RNA sequence: GAGGACCGAACCGACUAAUGUUGAAAAAUUAGCGGAUGACUUGUGGCUGGGGGUGAAAGGCCAAUCAAACCGGGAGAUAG
RNA sequence: CGCCGGAAGACCAAGGGUUCCUGUCCAACGUUAAUCGGGGCAGGGUGAGUCGACCCCUAAGGCGAGGCCGAAAGGCGUAGUCGAUGGGAAACAGGUUAAUAUUCCUGUACUUGGUGUUACUGCGAAGGGGGGACGGAGAAGGCUAUGUUGGCCGGGCGACGGUUGUCCCGGUUUAAGCGUGUAGGCUGGUUUUCCAGGCAAAUCCGGAAAAUCAAGGCUGAGGCGUGAUGACGAGGCACUACGGUGCUGAAGCAACAAAUGCCCUGCUUCCAGGAAAAGCCUCUAAGCAUCAGGUAACAUCAAAUCGUACCCCAAACCGACACAGGUGGUCAGGUAGAGAAUACCAAGGCGCUUGAGAGAACUCGGGUGAAGGAACUAGGCAAAAUGGUGCCGUAACUUCGGGAGAAGGCACGCUGAUAUGUAGGUGAGGUCCCUCGCGGAUGGAGCUGAAAUCAGUCGAAGAUACCAGCUGGCUGCAACUGUUUAUUAAAAACACAGCACUGUGCAAACACGAAAGUGGACGUAUACGGUGUGACGCCUGCCCGGUGCCGGAAGGUUAAUUG
RNA sequence: UUCCUUGUCGGGUAAGUUCCGACCUGCACGAAUGGCGUAAUGAUGGCCAGGCUGUCUCCACCCGAGACUCAGUGAAAUUG
RNA sequence: UUUAAUGUUUGAUGUUCUAACGUUGACCCGUAAUCCGGGUUGCGGACAGUGUCUGGUGGGUAGUUUGACUGGGGCGGUCUC
RNA sequence: GCCCGUU
RNA sequence: GCAUCCGUAGCUCAGCUGGAUAGAGUACUCGGCUCGGACCGAGCGGCGGAGGUUCGAAUCCUCCCGGAUGCACCA
């Protein structure tokens, strides 16, 4: 049947894509703690 | 939720497998001590 | 003309229509419309404010003259056209310098009456002047309640305002809810009632009808559990409770009107 | 040539029975069944955020989780 | 040999990302073996002015200089600026690779800009006006895609009786563009004068007046001509690594039937009254005036960048799997049929990645059954049965619509005749007229073709398969169509049209917001909110002591404050 | 909605705790948290009849897919 | 106890006024702008509205409580002398 | 003001 | 089965004066008005049983009987 994750690359990009988490302040705090994790990949980008 | 099984990583909520009263085959006339 | 429908389908069995043919089949006048798209009764925050809100058919604002300013200069009336903004049926005008304005109907006016605003207009039906020039006792429509603003009293179908008495800067008017409320002479008011007042006649006759027009199912809230409405709960059918709205203000008797600014322009309440 | 009209495929749904129940499947299959121009159905995008939303109202649904989601923290809460 | 064929075929979007093609390998992966593979390794493969994105323009909505508001963080919003699922210039046919093609090649086209030359000329906007520009349902006419038959052309003379014919098989294809302007749709045309309107102006739009003409203009499928002395073409001939390659090539017409596609963003009708902005056309202001600019012809130049392989109802996407699930759009052949149902087929694609035997109980999915026919069981659960078209016929009750397909019954195949194929549909030639052409009248060849009657005939059975209502009687509840516990409950529950009470005079009540503000509503008491009841018919009695709400103000009691 | 209760009487059946009609002794109906009716409608609750049948008396045989044997691959719950 | 007179002075109610304050009335400008601000004017007007303090109402929302014994709990009874 | 009936 | 409240004149109801004294309406009886009602005037008529406290009980105890009300739940 029709399961939850249905994929759509605009929808995933203005969702939690960089410049999505770079509007709010509570948005640079993420990528704040995933750069102090040290982290590979920021954000759900390209 | 079980978030970090190795043995199992696909799968995060497991009691309708072994649970009788969550299995798709439970009635609750199992359940008559009442 | 009041119709009922012949019961050919359940649907059908209860609904009574109004048919008015003087109406214009067409397309409406185009350079006084305007986009109007639908809330679902949500406001800037997104959430629901007003409940039953949502759906319907879609719908072009009409540009309607309410302020009747445009003195001096006679208009013939075009045709009377189907507005779904509102229960009255509108009017073109044509004014003699070539402008097309839409005015609300009032009763009794065809196509080919010729209407004036103006404060040296004539007393007749369709003509908008000055309530200090209006003789006591007329009833009159689209009044005004601030000089300039525009007319916002008596708009819907079928309905009038009486002038009761003139006796200073102020006319009493007896609104139609049985209000006594003061108003100044120099305010705007349309001569007549409003048309279409055959309107209250009409039968939806189905659920699906009032949903054409944007309204959403209404839940009674004995209907429901606790969590939702203090009317909620019970084994069975049970009430127990004085009756209230959904945050908990008694409603059937209390009353809700608080406005000490106001209250010096209002004679009598309506009982 | 009207209709929340009628019969009936696509399409939407889920009343009955059997199978399956370490399944082919964390809810399906087979045979029948209801609606099928409408209060219908569907694609793409948007809005509403947790004592909050939304609810033709079943405490229903809010990412296989809901009489108060999930993640991190107070936190080694407390446990006659 | 079997299966699908409104897909299990073909082409995409979304999503995936090399799964595509070629060579090579078989450890692991593949529910078995594997020489094979969507597996390992190596190499190759995606070619655009016209397709799409980008771009210009906006919807819902987002962000938002100043601004308004808020302990802080921030919230809302103006001017603006983003945002498609919508609007906006232009290409087709044929050929070719192992793998790309409307992108390459061949043939024939089209669009928008820049620059230059010549000829002529009031050009100019952040402004005005037009246009773009829009619903549901229904009906009819004209067409095409496409199909069938005939004619034509090429081939055939049959493994077993017959088959030189009223015989059999195959082919009979051709685009954009350019030219013509038809079926159909809409609308009167032209000139002059004037004006409280279109934020100023206007020769444009709107309004008024007068004269004159009986016609004009706009839109538009298809057809026809050209494109095309080409291309393609059944086959034949010549080589070959037997995969394929090279050359030549006949006919290439007519009739009938016919769409859910086109004319049609039309027409008719209804109420629930049906986006926006730019490109486009036009008007003028400031302004410039032998300038600049505008219009036409010709020449020349430019049209960048990114995507393009492959899968896409699936073994490549979402489901942990090569998982009986889920997933939007486009195309729509034949015979029978009302049909996109169903049965059998075409083009095309597949036999679902363990097999071989045996023929016990029992389980699953089916077939048939003596006599009886609900005796079974909580309960006719499940099965069995009914089933089509035409005609005859049809009760109580009723809100006069219904009930009703009530119930029940009769006919049904094939052959011949009526009639060498009828009624109807289509309509060539010939003739006549003019408006001389895509015209009208007459005319009927040819093609297509029901339904009925009479007579005969075969079978147990003619709606023969697939497909395809069981019917009737009494009663509870809910008026009805709808809605709901995604995953044990579809209902008598919820909703509903209708009814009533009550609040609400507009800066409305009320709701979300420390606020600003927003919804209610660009609505105004025939309106809006809340509550209860629930179509319709007949009705809805008595009680204000209690609790609540509304009204009252005399008296009693009574806060901060004052002292 | 009625405890006593399978109340009593009538109908239907050979036989009816259910059904239909009536009586009133309403444990404990009742008028818009509506009363009583009601044509049409319902995958709604109860009851009866005709047709039909492996539902049953009472099972028998047959066609396929497993079960069984051979070859290859190869699990699970549980367990001092 | 009871009143009037002169001199001096608050509270109440009422009536006008405008100048604080309100304006989701009109017009003009910033300005290519239904925001906002400034200006002119009209209507309200010391009212309304807001801050501090204060009485009432307040399951709208919150934090909690709701005993033990007991031939099982509940119900009943009992709890000290 | 009220003032029933009579096998 | 438990709990709570009631038994008073022929009938329906007061009286707990905290223990020292029983009443009302209606019925019935007698007399009058007119034949009978209605009406008027007078009268008559007794603490549910059985023990106990008490100087003394309808009243307060204990048991019994009768009549009502509520409860008898989770399995
Ligand atoms: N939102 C879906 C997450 C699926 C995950 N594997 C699970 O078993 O929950
Ligand atoms: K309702
Ligand atoms: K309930
Ligand atoms: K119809
Ligand atoms: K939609
Ligand atoms: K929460
Ligand atoms: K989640
Ligand atoms: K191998
Ligand atoms: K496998
Ligand atoms: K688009
Ligand atoms: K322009
Ligand atoms: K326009
Ligand atoms: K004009
Ligand atoms: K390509
Ligand atoms: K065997
Ligand atoms: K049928
Ligand atoms: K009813
Ligand atoms: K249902
Ligand atoms: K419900
Ligand atoms: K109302
Ligand atoms: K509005
Ligand atoms: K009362
Ligand atoms: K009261
Ligand atoms: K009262
Ligand atoms: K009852
Ligand atoms: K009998
Ligand atoms: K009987
Ligand atoms: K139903
Ligand atoms: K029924
Ligand atoms: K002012
Ligand atoms: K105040
Ligand atoms: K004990
Ligand atoms: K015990
Ligand atoms: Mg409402
Ligand atoms: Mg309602
Ligand atoms: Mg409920
Ligand atoms: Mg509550
Ligand atoms: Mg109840
Ligand atoms: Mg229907
Ligand atoms: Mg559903
Ligand atoms: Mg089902
Ligand atoms: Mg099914
Ligand atoms: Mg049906
Ligand atoms: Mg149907
Ligand atoms: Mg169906
Ligand atoms: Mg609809
Ligand atoms: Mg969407
Ligand atoms: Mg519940
Ligand atoms: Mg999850
Ligand atoms: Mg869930
Ligand atoms: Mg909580
Ligand atoms: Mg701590
Ligand atoms: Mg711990
Ligand atoms: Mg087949
Ligand atoms: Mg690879
Ligand atoms: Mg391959
Ligand atoms: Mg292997
Ligand atoms: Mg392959
Ligand atoms: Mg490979
Ligand atoms: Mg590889
Ligand atoms: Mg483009
Ligand atoms: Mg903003
Ligand atoms: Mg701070
Ligand atoms: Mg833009
Ligand atoms: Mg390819
Ligand atoms: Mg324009
Ligand atoms: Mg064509
Ligand atoms: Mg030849
Ligand atoms: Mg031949
Ligand atoms: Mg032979
Ligand atoms: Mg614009
Ligand atoms: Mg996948
Ligand atoms: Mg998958
Ligand atoms: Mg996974
Ligand atoms: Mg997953
Ligand atoms: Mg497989
Ligand atoms: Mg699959
Ligand atoms: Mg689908
Ligand atoms: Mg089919
Ligand atoms: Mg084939
Ligand atoms: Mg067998
Ligand atoms: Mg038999
Ligand atoms: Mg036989
Ligand atoms: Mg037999
Ligand atoms: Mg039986
Ligand atoms: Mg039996
Ligand atoms: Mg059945
Ligand atoms: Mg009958
Ligand atoms: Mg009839
Ligand atoms: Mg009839
Ligand atoms: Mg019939
Ligand atoms: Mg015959
Ligand atoms: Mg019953
Ligand atoms: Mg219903
Ligand atoms: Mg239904
Ligand atoms: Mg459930
Ligand atoms: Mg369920
Ligand atoms: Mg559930
Ligand atoms: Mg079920
Ligand atoms: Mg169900
Ligand atoms: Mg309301
Ligand atoms: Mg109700
Ligand atoms: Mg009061
Ligand atoms: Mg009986
Ligand atoms: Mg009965
Ligand atoms: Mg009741
Ligand atoms: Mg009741
Ligand atoms: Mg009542
Ligand atoms: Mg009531
Ligand atoms: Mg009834
Ligand atoms: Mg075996
Ligand atoms: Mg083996
Ligand atoms: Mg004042
Ligand atoms: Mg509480
Ligand atoms: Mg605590
Ligand atoms: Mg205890
Ligand atoms: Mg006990
Ligand atoms: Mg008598
Ligand atoms: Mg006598
Ligand atoms: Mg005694």
């Amino acid at each position: 049947m029709k399961r939850t994750f249905q994929p759509s690359v605009l929808k995933r990009n203005r969702s939690h894509g960089f410049r999505a988490r770079m509007a709010t302040k509570n948005g640079r705090q993420v990528l704040a703690r995933r750069r102090a994790k040290g982290r590979a990949r920021l954000t759900v980008s390209k | 939720m079980e978030n970090n099984s190795r043995t199992m990583p696909h799968i995060r909520r497991t009691t309708h497998i072994m649970k009788f009263a969550h299995r798709n085959s439970f009635d609750f006339h199992f359940f008559n001590a009442r | 003309a009041v119709v009922k429908c012949k019961p050919t389908s359940p649907g059908r069995r209860h609904v009574v229509k109004v048919v008015n043919p003087e109406l214009h089949k067409g397309k409406p006048f185009a350079p006084l419309l305007e986009k109007n798209s639908k809330s679902g009764g949500r406001n800037n925050n997104g959430r629901i404010t007003t409940r039953h809100i949502g759906g319907g058919h879609k719908q072009a604002y009409r540009i309607v003259d309410f302020k009747r300013n445009k003195d001096g200069i006679p208009a013939v009336v075009e045709r009377l056209e189907y507005d779904p903004n509102r229960s009255a049926n509108i009017a073109l005008v044509l004014y003699k310098d070539g402008e097309r304005r839409y005015i609300l109907a009032p009763k009794g006016l065809k196509a080919g009456d010729q209407i004036q605003s103006g404060v040296d207009a004539a007393i007749k039906p369709g003509n908008t002047l000055p309530m200090r020039n209006i003789p006591v006792g007329s009833t009159v429509h689209n009044v005004e309640m601030k000089p300039g603003k525009g007319g916002q009293l008596a708009r819907s179908a079928g309905t009038y305002v009486q002038i009761v008495a003139r006796d200073g800067a102020y006319v009493t008017l007896r609104l139609r809810s049985g209000e006594m409320r003061k108003v100044e002479a120099d305010c705007r008011a349309t001569l007549g009632e409003v048309g279409n007042a055959e309107h209250m006649l009409r039968v939806l006759g189905k659920a699906g009808a009032a949903r054409w027009r944007g309204v959403r199912p209404t839940v009674r809230g004995t209907a429901m559990n606790p969590v939702d409405h203090p009317h909620g709960g019970g084994e069975g059918r049970n009430f127990g409770k004085h009756p209230v709205t959904p945050w908990g203000v008694q409603t059937k008797g209390k009353k809700t009107r608080s406005n000490k600014r106001t209250d010096k322009f209002i004679v009598r309440r309506r009982s």
